[PDB]
């Protein structure tokens, strides 16, 4: 009971995917999640209550 | 998604440059108030006329998983095949990632981290220097044994303790691929803690810092052939590759060099390198001065 | 027995490999996850945060809060340039130990626009306009306001909005530049000038400080992982 | 200020490592097979109101090999004058003789002088 | 006839009554940089007519024993009107070109010129373990001359025509865009070159995108033909010039 | 453990193998492709392009533009053959360093028709007809125009069309010939003769040059890769 | 199609010979004008009477992929197990395909090339010659480490630098199959450039040519057992097999021998070999003269 | 999730194909494209605007 997902694209602008099967009983044995790419800068660059529209003054 | 799975699509594209023309208004994006504690969200198109650019650049290699997930040496020690010291016949340390800096500074960029770990061991042996050097020693077989806190500790290379009826052990023979195994997230807490501004005792004393939170046991490694006519010595190197990672509350990267393993101690060090004057910009572009 | 051929690579240990491996603790029940605030996911989230630039990294300020203060003052000083520095985010002293800089040093390639925020810290009764200019490579640093204004620039008017943002758009022959920058991947310089001096009423200090913050814009990325030059050791018990 | 453009040497080269402003020196050489007649360098100097080169461009001149050697009991095929660089002379033996050696020799340059290549063949009866 | 032909770029027009054809790059007409191929983010300047027009370089004389000539390219037009000015003021530039080599003689003259545009014509040194000069490489307009023999001298290009300054067989220069000017049939050559490089734009002083070589393969000849003077003239016109990274002008 | 048997070949390194291999740079983001003009796809695209043949590769011309000029002239020279050469594209000096020849030298087998284009470079007032003949193997080279015209040939009339193409059709017992040709894979010769001398009016040069270009036709192919004899070295720092 | 995929149909058949008979017309296919810069498209059937031939010949082996895709030695160096020089204890070079000619001339047929590379290493060791030759050294294990431009450089076989927390390294033991790995298209530009008629400095000076464009880092290789009673010496050979290729603007094959690695420099060399006369065709077919 | 394509034909005028599965996450790891056989001599042998019909004079 296998999974097929896409490969990271290389040297050019269907054969661009790979297949994987897990052979172990523990999730710890699995390979790394190198393909997950989320992001949320907000937690850090903009943790202000009161939304700053910035195109407007920011004070006044 | 589920941060335990070895597969998961989606390209991490950066932002396109929106085409921008001339402007005369009350919009004042380039004027903000840094006091609020907010970082400005201005892009080139807010301050100069820009063309449109379809940007394909991705941030794949700066994802926390790809940044930490590379085996790093976190420890190395020696032990002899034969000696009068008994002690020198096996190696042992206390698990931690605080004894080799590269790995340590990488982890310390985050206050808390959670992950499984792929441990890989590189073991090598050399024949000790001496007057007589001829012998024919068969292949060396080693035993690596993990002792969770509280387990009986070996007192000699031949202690009953190496029976490992329950501790996990690895037997490996030289010449083969380096030994390797995965260890799950083993903490007593919800995330491994890299810093702890606290004490072990309730009376605000005892031991301060990281150490009070550690306690992940230790590793013992010995030869199993146990002998060699002439002295030999082996070195065991252990590597950690965290995988299936999660990290919280980032902090500045360590600036001062590390002084020891149990503390965060440091000597005052320079903010950065000096330069001649606040206006100094070297002249490149000259018929070579 | 199923027929097999071992290929080159068999039995090697590649630091950056990515394979499954047996667990030494079968069925270990991991402790439940807890939702801690502040989860980080990509080092770029950190590089996108402003951090204070040590612009005044002159001999003697290396361990004092001055390295962070750009001196500016009342009176006629137009000919006098306020400051200037090269745009080498991962290499020049001005940037390398910055939040953006420390991160760039774990990589060999970078690309993207950069934000330089300048904040005025004089009294509220102080006044003034500055010219913030960025010059793409190819010529030497402007030596006068005349030369500097021919490049990319904003004219900043000190007012209730204490801060002004000079954004350095990505202009390069290549898609990427070395973090360990060379002349081939030069990025130019930014210099600052009085556009119209600092005027002040009586009873107020005649000189103040301007601070400078740096952060990456949203078109910024980095590639090719490597170790940092910044940390080292002579022995274990590290 | 600056000296006028150095120009070009026919069958030669001008090296300009340090610009052409006052104080600059430029160097001249001839291509292989040509010999330099004149100066091999020039200096940019100020003389009154003119900035000018100290030395003019030299001449690179070619070269003829001498008349080819005769061989006993053989003949030079189509003997003529003016054997220049890279031209060859071929020999044949007379009736009754057999050749040993290279049947042709070439005009080469050695130390700026034209000299015939390998040794001429011999004819044996 | 198809020998007749006219070309107009900007405020300039070329004509011929004896053309062969027109060769086009590797079949590619010049185009301006597309958004999905760009990296430099600033708005480009596209001077258009002020810049994309015919500039004529100083002529050369074809003598009965001329080995050949060459010109490096973006450099060479560096002092040509606004095309050159835009070069001095910008860090990055990009352009294509229409090259028109002119050489007329008479039905009683004979000779044959190979006219080639060699992309990335890195040249070798005369002094085998030495290095070239920018001077040994190009003299702007004017033109470097190939040589009939091996050359010496430090910094100069090993210019014996036979190896085209590149260490190959001159007679194989035909894999590059080119035309021949065979006096008995033809009096000009026209080649349109598209921008060719491994990056979308580049600096025009630091990199010679391509070299134009005019090498006579069959030498000039004639009789009491009171015309011994047979000049060759090169006229070129930048096409789709666009510039990025504006700042103060570069140091001459 | 799944049962397996290693077959002969296991662990060898074959220069021309073709297997998958782990990447030492997991997830590297390659720089975007750019559409450069002139993309090559098969070395035959190069061999199909004309290049100048050094027909006059006589001692003394080896480093001068003459090696490329075939001398022809006014007056009675009919008995005099204009030129001739063997058809060994990858081996004889006349062809080996040609565009077609250099390519053939990276292979051991070839097959196909060849195009020989001849271009007249005399004055426009010059006139003349030549006979271009190709003789398949089996006899010695024609020694007279009589003998040559019994084989494959074109009679070329100099006129406004400066060039004439003699195409050498593939005639062979075998489908392929060795590039390193032997008598068994002989291909014959081509010779050229005055069909009717070169006539010229007064005031024009009485002698001119004919050049010869070679290129492969569309039925041409090569097989069996090997190294070229043409390049070598005595030591590294190459 | 997609030039990254390891599969893709279609036979590369050459052209059939069209059957041709006698002709008397104004068609004059054999008369063209080479001055136009066009190569004539004449086939046998345009100039002689031909039969019809169904030609099955294919151009498969002359496709750019099959022409370049064969491992080639691009470098070789030595290092000792033991010596007084420290330096001689490890090998190091700067990545390039310019030090071995065969490979170099193949690549230089194209001005620009883009591709992934399969690197294979062949390592061998020999025991150095000496008066005493008896010893019993266990199997040698080597470490190959790649240092991208800008990384810290090893200064001895025991430098901290070999920790490779981040540089990629390969550990391999003698007797096993040669080590191997794929490297992606690593250029800063859109295609690797084989020639560069340009400079490093904007003032048209500095370094000329290929070198200014290089900068792909270097390789360091050392023994890991680190010892041997008697001196031994190893040789490391590196092979490159480009794969997933694309090439642009073909140029003539290098005619003159190469003089060094950093330049295109050459000495004047002959266009081809001489022969007796412009009509000389040897007489085969004789009762043997 | 595998691919089946045909083999290059050998020693004779269904069992003439092979199957392949990619085991790696990067396209760089894949084997060579030895089966792609396109061609476009034109770029080089005929880069003339104004189509030369050649059966016609070429000049005139």
């Amino acid at each position: 009971g296998a999974q097929v997902s896409t490969q990271k694209t290389g040297a050019h602008e269907s054969i661009i995917h790979y297949t994987n099967i897990n052979y172990y009983k523990d999730a710890a044995s699995n390979s790394a999640n190198r393909q997950d790419f989320t992001q949320d800068p907000g937690k850090f660059t903009e943790p202000v209550k009161d939304i700053m529209v910035k195109s407007l003054p920011a004070l006044n | 998604g589920d941060v335990v799975e070895a597969v998961e699509n989606a390209v991490a594209r950066v932002a396109d440059t929106i085409g921008s023309g001339p402007s005369n208004s009350q919009a004042v994006p380039a004027l903000t108030a840094v006091e609020t504690g907010h970082t400005s969200q201005v892009t080139p198109s807010d301050t100069v006329q820009t063309r449109h650019v379809k940007n394909y650049h991705s941030r794949s290699e700066s994802s926390i998983e790809n940044f930490l997930s590379r085996s790093a040496c976190v420890y190395m020690g020696e032990y002899h095949t034969t000696n009068s010291d008994q002690t020198k016949l096996f190696a042992s340390w206390t698990i931690s990632a605080r004894r080799m800096v590269q790995m340590r500074r990488k982890l310390e960029i985050f206050t808390y981290v959670r992950f499984d770990v792929e441990v890989t061991f590189v073991i090598t042996s050399k024949q000790d220097q001496g007057t007589q050097l001829g012998q024919d020693m068969p292949p060396l077989t080693h035993q690596i044994m993990y002792i969770p806190p509280g387990g009986p500790i070996p007192k000699s290379v031949t202690d009953y303790t190496w029976q490992t009826s329950t501790n996990p052990s690895i037997f490996w023979t030289e010449g083969n691929a380096p030994p390797r195994m995965s260890i799950p997230f083993i903490s007593i807490g919800n995330a491994y803690s890299n810093f702890y501004d606290g004490w072990s005792h309730f009376s605000q004393n005892g031991v301060y810092g990281y150490n009070t939170l550690n306690h992940m046991g230790q590793i013992y490694v010995r030869h199993v052939n146990g002998s060699s006519p002439l002295p030999m010595t082996s070195t065991v190197r252990m590597y950690f590759k965290p995988k299936h990672v999660k990290a919280w509350v980032p902090r500045p990267p360590r600036l001062c060099q590390y002084k020891n393993a149990s503390t965060v101690n440091f000597s005052p060090t320079d903010i950065t390198d000096k330069r001649n004057s606040i206006t100094y910009i070297p002249d490149t572009v000259k018929p070579d001065v | 027995g199923l027929p097999v051929i071992n290929t080159p690579g068999s039995n090697q240990f590649l630091t950056s490999d990515d394979f499954q491996s047996p667990s030494a603790m079968p069925q270990f029940d991991v402790t439940p996850e807890l939702n801690i605030p502040g989860e980080v996911q990509n080092l770029m989230e950190i590089a996108e945060v402003d951090s204070v630039v040590p612009v005044n990294n002159v001999a003697g300020n290396l361990e004092t809060m001055d390295i962070y203060r750009i001196p500016v003052q009342s009176g006629n000083h137009q000919s006098s340039q306020v400051f200037g520095f090269q745009v080498q985010p991962g290499l020049d002293g001005v940037f390398k130990h910055t939040l953006l800089g420390e991160i760039l040093n774990y990589y060999a390639h970078w690309s993207g626009s950069i934000k330089l925020t300048f904040v005025f810290c004089g009294s509220a009764m102080a006044t003034g306009k500055f010219l913030l200019a960025y010059a793409p490579p190819g010529a030497n640093a402007p030596k006068s306001r005349k030369d500097a204004m021919l490049g990319t620039h904003i004219i900043w008017d000190v007012g209730l909005q204490s801060s002004c943002v000079l954004c350095i758009p990505w202009i390069s022959q290549t898609h990427y530049r070395l973090v360990q920058q060379d002349e081939y991947t030069s990025a130019g310089n930014v210099t600052c000038w009085y556009q119209t001096g600092i005027v002040v009423p009586a009873g107020t200090p005649t000189s103040c400080s301007i601070m400078c913050f740096v952060s990456a814009c949203n078109d910024f990325s980095v590639r090719l992982l490597k170790d940092t030059p910044f940390i080292q050791q002579a022995a274990l018990l590290q | 200020k600056s000296c006028p453009n150095p120009g070009e040497i026919r069958n030669g080269q001008i090296d300009v490592p340090g610009g052409i402003l006052f104080g600059a020196t430029i160097s001249f050489s001839c291509n292989t097979g040509y010999k330099l007649f004149g100066s091999t360098s020039s200096f940019c100097l100020i003389s009154g109101s003119s900035v000018q080169w100290s030395d003019p461009l030299p001449e690179c001149r070619e070269i003829y090999c001498p008349a080819p050697p005769q061989i006993d009991n053989g003949i030079i095929q189509g003997e003529r004058d003016h054997y220049g660089y890279r031209q060859s002379v071929t020999y044949a033996c007379n009736k009754g003789f057999t050749m040993i050696g290279e049947h042709s020799i070439y005009c080469t340059v050695n130390n700026d002088e034209g000299e015939w290549s390998g040794p001429p063949p011999e004819c044996r009866g | 006839s198809d020998r007749v032909r006219s070309i107009t770029l900007g405020n300039s027009t070329i004509t011929t009554q004896e053309s062969a054809n027109v060769v086009v790059g590797y079949g590619r007409w010049p185009e301006y940089l597309r958004d999905d191929e760009a990296t430099a983010e600033d708005q480009p300047t596209q001077p258009d007519v002020a810049t994309c027009r015919f500039y004529t370089l100083e002529s050369v004389t074809w003598e009965k024993d001329s080995p050949g000539w060459w010109w490096k390219f973006p450099d060479a037009l560096k002092d040509m009107g606004l095309f050159g000015q835009n070069m001095y003021y910008h860090y990055l530039g990009r352009a294509g070109y229409t090259i028109h080599v002119q050489c007329n003689a008479s039905k009683f003259h004979q000779g044959c010129l190979l006219v080639v545009c060699v992309p990335e014509a890195e040249m070798g040194c005369s002094t085998v373990d030495g290095t070239v000069n920018e001077h040994g490489l190009s003299e702007g307009e004017t033109a470097k001359k190939f040589s009939a023999t091996g050359t010496n001298g430090t910094n100069t290009v090993q210019s014996i025509v036979t190896n085209a300054g590149m260490g190959v067989g001159v007679g194989n220069l035909t894999i590059f865009p080119h035309q021949w000017i065979n006096l008995r049939t033809n009096n000009c050559a026209t080649i349109v070159m598209p921008y060719i490089n491994n990056v979308p734009m580049d600096n025009m002083f630091r990199h010679h995108n391509f070299t134009l070589m005019i090498i006579p393969f069959v030498p000039l000849n004639y009789s009491s033909d009171f015309s011994t003077y047979v000049p060759i003239t090169v006229t070129v016109a930048p096409m789709c010039a666009e510039y990025n990274g504006l700042r103060l002008s570069t140091a001459l």
